[PDB]
């Protein structure tokens, strides 16, 4: 008769639903990682144009997160104040991108920068809204 | 009395599982609100009805239902063991010991074989599963809710074979030779079960469970006859290696050609984590090799059948 | 004379500087789960309002990261889909929570919604551009 | 000769670590190119020097320097150990066996403490830290960059530690009485270390670790001497209790109280997991009892040196 084992084997499995159940979880609110990777093309200065290029499952929501995450992460605030805009293609449908190799205008298109430069990002944001942080 | 009925649990396994049962039971249908909420019911039934149709989805409370009927079950082998097949399997008699170890045993088998096998093909009759026809464990992959019948019967078995692996790792005694073979079924059974429910690959395992119960409730009737042996042993037994090869071969080998040709083109096959939707050229591998274990475990088990069946043809 | 003792002891030692050190860097990358708290206050229908309030740790940075984590993980897009706006408070710096009880008006309020109420989301965005997922 | 090396390395103990370090200073300097690229250089160098300035940051290439003059120091224990003391610790005699084994390893003690004491003095003289002047541990806090001598010197420290707790564990011969407390202090210290380093509150380390040195540094002269017994004996160790006292027990007290009181108001005092701001009113209960187990330990030393003063006056 021995119980430590029983409740050995038995942590484990549920330890391993768990993480499996997390697996899942995890990659279902943040899936733009898997599927969406950051194309970002820098104009003069600290200015960059980001987007993203992706399969049929960068849809736009994964082109808005990606982009926000780069936005929000490659610059930092609190060394100087930066502002941004974020510019949506409206001939295209949400689920836009073919599996293979030319995917064609990406559904969203941001300018970001400083504000040592910012003259410059309301040069390129013609008419979108600038956003600061 | 506490340790007087200690030892009289001690003649009476189950009592103990009953106990549990019928007070659980007790306070959920006592309460009059034999509704959705509550907690008891979470425990008792199968929970996640989307809306007011038949079907269900998944969450913790599956696994609080695993477990409530994990406890159920214990109680349920106890019980039918000694008080239905003792008697019935000394009340005509086969005087030994290790003998009546596995009349026991093989009996309870062939019971909860016979429960569990016509239920699933009940479950596969009134659906587009009929005749094992692939065409439709695919056509609509993500399958995150199923109806009534089919997860309580998923549920039933996931319960049924965690509490044989819940028995086998706890030694209360240890068995004969076929102690370790028979852990890694269980393990590979219950990865099947749990990983099939949870990345809603459900109907595809259903047939799974369909030949491996038939195969079983066959085997285990030809092996009763065997310790309990007549004139009927030998055409079971040839009725079983029929029915063995048929279905666990031809049927598992067929569904392993379906999951290559209509795992690629009978559906969605872009991989998408938003919509949990799976089925993709990096879970083809996954699953072709995780139901070619299955395979290979039936060559061996096959490849012993055959010797078996020649040293008993030469005897 | 033991090794396996040793590695034992270095093993654990080196895990828990590489546990400290994520800790600090995913803290960091994503800080306004600790500082700030998505208040939403819903409109008439599947319209919702939200916004941010935290200490000054909450910049507008942090504002704005909250807002767009609560509008792409609380509304599927694969359902139907959405359209949100986001609408900057500019008579306000950077930072500019006090600390205590009395935090203000806050830097970011976003309207999001779906579209069988989309029109409902295009009166509340008054000017502010609309954004589809 | 592998073998009858192996056998001249078990006569001289430091000749391998020795062999791995001019192999790799051989290759870093032959190479020319003694720049901060290549490889070598992030082993042999503090890195991370921001910009072209006197302030260095932290990263990975910290943990290979650490590693690479923990290695250094396993070198340096036995070659100093045999070659300098035993011949002086014998020279002139003392006649025993573990009374020349622990002259041997106090006489180490009072070595790398008397470098390592007058260094960190030295340190904080050219800083705000003048004196015991806690006002200045949080004036800045977040302290993301040190300078070149305070790095240097915060990670030999790191790694002299690192290797004396490597040359605990690996038990190579077991010594007395002292052995587990003597690991808890060795835990604690590169607790005190790492937490320090890792978190930025390396200004409020650096006085710590120039109490303890001095302290070390009187107690190793007053126990060589009484392991060598001369009428100087009583003397230093007079001095050493005055020492103890007032640098232990005052100075970190009032380190303590400084905790409390210019922990509060004294810069940053509100947490921003942005900016990598720790000092808040949730970091302030660490610092405390993580400082204050130091201060626990100090006391129990305290006491047993009490008892060790009253029996030898007493005799
Ligand atoms: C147990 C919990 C372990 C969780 C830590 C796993 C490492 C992921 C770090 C957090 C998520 C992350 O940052 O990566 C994400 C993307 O990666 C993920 O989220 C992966 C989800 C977690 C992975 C699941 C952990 C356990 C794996 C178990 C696998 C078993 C099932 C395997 C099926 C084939 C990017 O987020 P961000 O940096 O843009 O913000
Ligand atoms: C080891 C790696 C373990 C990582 C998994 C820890 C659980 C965090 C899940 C991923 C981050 C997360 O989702 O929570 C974040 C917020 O929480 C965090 O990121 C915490 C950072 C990870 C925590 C550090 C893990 C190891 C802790 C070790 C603590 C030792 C130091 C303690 C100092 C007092 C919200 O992100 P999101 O859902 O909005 O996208």
């Amino acid at each position: 008769p021995k119980i430590f084992n029983l409740f050995r084997v038995c942590f484990i499995s549920l330890l391993l639903i768990a993480a499996v159940e997390y697996f899942k979880y995890g990659t279902r609110i943040n899936y733009e990682w898997f599927h969406c990777t950051p194309i970002k093309e820098p104009q003069s200065g600290s200015v960059i144009k980001l987007w993203a290029r992706g399969g049929p499952s960068c849809d736009k929501r994964g082109e808005y997160k990606t982009i926000v995450k780069r936005i929000t992460r490659d610059y930092e605030p609190n060394d100087e104040h930066l502002s941004f805009c974020i510019i949506e293609n409206d001939n295209v449908p949400p689920v836009h991108y073919p599996i293979h190799e030319d995917k064609g205008e990406p559904g969203y298109v941001a300018y970001v920068g400083y504000d040592t430069d910012s003259e410059l990002v309301q040069e390129l944001c013609a008419d979108s809204t600038i956003y600061h942080m | 009395i506490w340790f007087s009925f200690r030892e009289i649990s001690y003649r009476h396994a189950w009592i103990a599982p009953l106990m549990i049962l019928i007070a659980v039971y007790s306070a959920y249908f006592t309460s009059g609100n034999t509704t959705k909420t509550n907690v008891l019911h979470r425990f008792v039934a199968v929970s996640y009805q989307i809306g007011d149709t038949n079907a269900y989805g998944k969450g913790i409370n599956d696994l609080c239902f695993v477990f409530y009927y994990m406890i159920f079950f214990t109680f349920l082998r106890e019980f039918l063991m000694d008080v239905v097949i003792r008697p019935f399997a000394i009340r005509l008699h086969v005087t030994s010991k290790h003998r009546i170890k596995r009349i026991m045993e093989q009996m309870y088998a062939i019971f909860y074989t016979g429960v569990s096998g016509p239920f699933g093909i009940y479950c596969m009759y009134h659906s587009d599963l009929w005749f094992f026809n692939t065409k439709a464990m695919y056509r609509t992959y993500p399958d995150f809710t199923n109806p009534f019948l089919f997860k309580v019967f998923y549920l039933g078995q996931a319960a049924f074979w965690a509490q044989q692996a819940c028995i086998l790792v706890l030694q209360l005694e240890k068995p004969r030779k076929d102690h370790n073979e028979l852990t890694f079924h269980h393990i590979v059974t219950l990865l099947l079960i749990w990983s099939s429910y949870v990345f809603h690959f459900t109907k595809m395992g259903l047939p799974i469970y369909i030949t491996m119960d038939v195969s079983d409730f066959l085997l285990s009737f030809s092996k009763t006859l065997n310790y309990l042996d007549s004139g009927l042993a030998f055409f079971s037994f040839a009725i079983f290696v029929v029915a063995w090869i048929y279905l666990r071969h031809y049927i598992n080998l067929k569904i392993l050609w379906s999951v290559l040709t209509q795992f690629r083109t009978e559906g969605n096959y872009v991989l998408n984590f938003a919509t949990q939707q799976y089925k993709c050229w990096i879970s083809l591998p996954i699953v072709f090799v995780l139901i070619g274990a299955l395979q290979l475990v039936n060559l061996y088990w096959l490849f012993l059948i055959f010797r078996v069946l020649y040293r008993i043809l030469w005897r």
